[PDB]
């Protein structure tokens, strides 16, 4: 697999939300975010792979994603409303998990 | 010791109707996981319909019953609900209840991991009738100590479905219930038979339990060789 | 609204031989598939989650891959039991599912003739004004039949429907059933009663008959 190409897709879809105008956008970009947040949690940094799948950092890596894709659906509630505003207010908080999460 | 889940409400509306089915579950709380609706029309696929998370109160529609299907849940009483309004025919299908587990962990990526047996709604304008069931009598020129075939006829009934059994569930091999066949009338019959040993048409009786639940019709008809 | 395009809609194999259904997702959904059996009149039964995990219980001779958007389930050695319609369904998120059309698995096998049988109509139901003639054709392969009712040597047309069982979970055979339905004042009009079958494991077609009353 390849880390890199699934943080292509989650920061340009971000950047995508940020500037929408309904929420039509909105959801596709979530949805293709969700897609590619749950192909990252599979793969492995290349900082940790001399560790274990069961090891603290690599638990702490998925646990990121975790939160990740719960913030993800914590979006996509508010898009499947309608509520263009809210939705794109939800998606900053994967401005923060992002930027948490550089290890 | 097991999950399961148990649709009800299902049965004959009329169109324009309003019908309310449930999702009873057991071996486990409503509030642990989501639940969804997958209806399937005759001959058809599977259609997924909407879903509730009981713990948030959050839900979502498919496109086709969006503004018509409402869906709602009790804890107190681990049960799901699908309040059904403005019913039309291609709403007609068996309508499924199945858990889904909450995100994150193996319990999410288990997709709908139970389902409930099935209740189906008719949306037709017509009404409740009940079967007559008639006996499917054995030939007597039956061979001697061979095959015989015998069974019953459940004729003229409305809704779908009918249930039939044989001497109360205790004779099961052998048996075919067929599919129901639509008459031009509008209502349903089928056959059910089964093949025994000649040699015990004279030393045990044969017979068939009919059930068709939207009439409350329950017949036990006895089947016994012509003369 | 993501799309699962599911193949093939329908095919026949073999007891033992290995079968292969294809679903495409029209976008990435991760490995949020899962493969289902359904055998008819019952709910589906889980079979694969995430796209390659056997769910507990489920047959080792089932399996699931993954490749980008193709999804793919395998029945390694085909069993009689697993006559069914599969359907492949992508879960990216509880607002989203989708399911592939599905795909009805029958399973080949050597021809088997049916038992044939005549039913009469009862004196309980002539009495409401109809008849009902059963023919019944038992534990047969392949499905193709050929059911004919001679009323009085006259053969009927229109007025008699047929109703077959699903493919049995052991024996891979069908039965069937054909049903003439005539007024009673029409069934009283005519003595000899009898249906014909043909069929490719009977070397002639077999007829059974009675005589009203
Ligand atoms: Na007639």
């Amino acid at each position: 697999a390849d880390l890199e190409d699934n943080w292509e897709t989650l920061n340009d879809n971000l950047k995508v939300i940020e500037k929408a105008d309904n929420a039509a956008q909105v959801k596709d970009a979530l949805t293709k975010m969700r897609a590619a947040a749950l192909d990252a949690q599979k793969a492995t940094p290349p900082k940790l792979e001399d560790k274990s799948p069961d090891s603290p950092e690599m638990k702490d890596f998925r646990h990121g994603f975790d939160i990740l894709v719960g913030q993800i659906d914590d979006a996509l509630k508010l898009a499947n409303e309608g509520k263009v505003k809210e939705a794109q207010a939800a998606a900053e908080q994967l401005k923060t998990t992002r930027n948490a999460y550089i290890q | 010791s097991e999950v399961q889940l148990v649709e009800s409400g299902g049965g004959l509306v009329q169109p324009g109707g309003s019908l309310r089915l449930s999702c009873a579950a057991s071996g486990f709380n409503v509030v642990d996981f989501s639940l969804h609706w997958v209806r399937q029309a005759p001959g058809k696929g599977l259609e997924w319909v909407a879903y509730i998370s009981s713990s948030s109160g959050s839900t979502s529609y498919a496109d086709s019953v969006k503004g018509r299907f409402t869906i709602s849940a009790d804890t107190s009483k681990n049960t799901a609900y699908l309040q059904m309004n403005s019913l039309r025919a291609e709403d007609t299908a068996v309508y499924y209840c199945a858990r889904w587990g909450y995100w994150p962990g193996e319990p999410w990526w288990k997709a709908f991991d139970y389902w409930g047996q099935g209740t189906l709604v008719t949306v037709s304008s017509a009404s409740t009738k009940g079967p007559s069931v008639f006996p499917l009598a054995p030939s007597s020129k039956s061979t001697s100590g061979g095959t015989a075939a015998l069974g019953c006829l459940v004729k003229d009934y409305f809704p779908e479905p009918v249930t039939v059994s044989w001497n109360s569930g205790a004779l099961t091999s052998g048996v075919h219930t067929f599919p129901a066949v639509l008459q031009s009338s509008g209502l349903y019959s089928l056959s059910s038979v089964v093949t025994v040993p000649s040699s015990s048409l004279g030393t045990q009786t044969y017979i068939c339990n009919v059930n068709h639940k939207p009439s409350n019709t329950k017949v036990d008809k006895k089947v016994e060789p012509k003369s | 609204d993501i799309q699962m395009t599911q193949s093939p809609s329908s095919l026949s194999a073999s007891v033992g031989d290995r079968v292969t259904i294809t679903c495409r997702a029209s976008q990435s959904v991760s490995s949020a598939v899962a493969w289902y059996q359904q055998k008819p009149g019952k709910a589906p039964k889980l079979l694969i989650y995430s796209a390659s995990s056997l769910y507990s219980g489920v047959p080792s001779r089932f399996s699931g891959s993954r490749s980008g958007t193709d999804f793919t389930l395998t029945i390694s050695s085909l069993q009689p039991e697993d006559f069914a319609t599969y359907y492949c369904q992508q879960y990216l998120y509880y607002s989203l599912v989708t399911f592939g059309q599905g795909t009805k698995v029958e399973i080949k096998r050597t021809v088997a003739a049916p038992s044939v049988f005549i039913f009469p109509p009862s004196d309980s139901q002539l009495k409401s004004g109809t008849a009902s003639v059963v023919c019944l054709l038992n534990n047969f392969y392949p499905r193709e039949a050929k059911v004919q009712w001679k009323v009085d040597n006259a053969l009927q047309s229109g007025n008699s429907q047929e109703s077959v069982t699903e493919q049995d979970s052991k024996d891979s055979t069908y039965s069937l059933s054909s049903t003439l339905t005539l007024s009673k004042a029409d069934y009283e009009k005519h003595k000899v009663y009898a249906c014909e079958v043909t069929h490719q494991g009977l070397s002639s077609p077999v007829t059974k008959s009675f005589n009203r009353g």
